[PDB]
Order: C-alpha cells, then structure tokens, then sequence
C-alpha cells in the first residue's frame, strides 16, 4: 500500500537527479523581463535546449540499470525521448506558481516568440493539459524518467530490459498519484495518457523549428544529431 | 552518426 524503503530510496535517489536541471525561476525571469525580438528568441531557445539535453543525457546515465543496456539501445531511448522530455519540462514550468498575471504574461511572451501560429495551439493545448493535473515535483520526475526508458521506442532491439527498468518507476508514480490525489481515481492513468500526447510533439517539431519567424535556422550541433535539423 | 551522444554516454 505504501512505498517501501526501497522505493523511498528510488524516489528520493531520483528526486537528487532530476534537481540539477536548471531552475525555472531562471527561466521565467528572463522571458517576463524584456520581450526579446523572434530572432533573440530562437537563440534563446537553443542555449536552452542545448542545456537541456546535457543535463537529461546525465540524468538518463544515473537512472537505475541504465548503463547495464546495450549501447546502441542507450543511443535508441535518449534520441527518442529528448524532444519529449523537453517539452515535458517546458510543461512544468510554465504552470509553475508566479505572482499574479505573470502567467498570462508569459504565455503571451511565448505566444509571440516567433513560434508559427501552426504550432501555437497544440502546444499550449498540452500545456494547459498538463496545468489541470496538479502534478508534484516528484511527477514530473517519475514521468520524465518513465519517458526516458519507454520500451516501444523505434530501433529498440532489446525492448525486454527496457521494461524492466521502467517497471518500478510506474509502481513508485502509480503509489504517489493513489496517496497525493485519493479523490481522483483517475490520477494515474491520465498522467499517462497525456504522454501519447506528448508524442505527437515528434513527428512536427522538425517543421517547428523550420517555420519559426526568422531568417537563419542556426542550430548547435548537439541538437542537429538529436532533432532532425539542418 | 549521433557521435556527440555517444560521448556523452561513455566519458562525458
Ligand atoms: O526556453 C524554452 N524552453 C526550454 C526548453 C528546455 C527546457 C527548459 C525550457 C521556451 C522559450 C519560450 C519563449 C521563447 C524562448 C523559448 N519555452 C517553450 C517552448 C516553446 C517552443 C518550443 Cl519549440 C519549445 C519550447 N515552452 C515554454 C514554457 C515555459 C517557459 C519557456 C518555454
């Protein structure tokens, strides 16, 4: 019924991990600060996603029974997961209690960040998706991880040992949801459904990037072998 | 060839 010390340990071990991501005070308070230009904007997003998936290939190292995967299947799961581990984190922080109106100044920072109007609205569809959850800090984490080792990955060859390992991060997700939402037997399941959700951001992000409101699509070349760009 | 991934993965 309730977690074990070993899922505890889990949990807290993973908590430790998903913590040394880049804080999203940081974040917020530059894009609420000065409205950047479409140009500063698609800069802005690079540095950031480039930081980004630094951090998540650290993270993704430390998840338990990571390294023990085949080489090519560890290469298989971050490149399949990290535009949707991404936007999972961009989810998270943008419903991340600010001082009032901030939130709708934010969302109309984005709005008009030079992101296609094309985009626009799925985008923020899955966002506010996201917001009517009441997720924790420790869902996001879970998620993020359960994301990560998704056994129906493409070119997966060994599918059996991915599920392994994310077997016990649901276990861990599906205690929390039945603890910090009893009223809502429905927590747990619709967490999950909004990672299908989440994987519809693959097949169009490419022609997001593209489409955005400027001149040069200059990319970093972590990014360039992680998305399918330039 | 995702060579930039693979380091990451083995030495950092
Ligand atoms: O810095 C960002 N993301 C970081 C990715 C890496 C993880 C941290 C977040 C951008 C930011 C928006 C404004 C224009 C500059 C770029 N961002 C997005 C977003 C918009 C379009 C795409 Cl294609 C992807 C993400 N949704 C956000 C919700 C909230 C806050 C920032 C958010």
């Amino acid at each position: 019924m309730e977690l074990t010390p070993d899922q505890q340990t889990l949990l807290h071990f993973i908590m430790d991990s998903y913590n040394k991501q880049r804080m999203p005070q940081e974040i917020t308070n530059k894009i609420l600060k000065e409205a950047f230009s479409a140009e500063e904007n698609f800069l802005i997003l690079t540095e950031m996603a480039t930081n980004h998936v630094q951090v998540l290939v650290e993270f993704t190292k430390k998840l338990p029974g990571f390294q023990t995967l085949d080489h090519e299947d560890q290469i298989a799961l971050l490149k399949g997961s990290a535009v949707e581990a991404m936007f999972l984190r961009s989810a998270e922080i943008f419903n991340k209690k600010l001082p009032s109106g901030h939130s709708d100044l934010l969302e109309a920072r984005i709005r008009n960040s030079g992101i296609s109007d094309e985009y626009i609205t799925p985008m923020f569809s899955f966002y506010k998706s996201i917001g009517e959850l009441k997720m924790t800090q420790e869902e996001y984490a879970l998620l993020t991880a359960i994301v990560i080792l998704s056994p129906d990955r493409q070119y997966i060859k060994d599918r059996e040992a991915v599920e392994k390992l994310q077997e016990p991060l649901l276990d861990v997700l599906q205690k929390l949801c039945k603890i910090h939402q009893p009223e809502n037997p429905q927590h747990f399941a619709c967490l999950l459904g909004r990672l299908t959700e989440l994987r519809t951001f693959n097949h169009h992000h490419a022609e997001m990037l593209m489409s955005w409101r400027v001149n040069d699509h200059k990319f970093t070349p972590l990014l360039c072998e992680i998305w399918d760009v330039q | 060839d995702h060579q930039l991934l693979r380091y990451l993965l083995d030495k950092d």
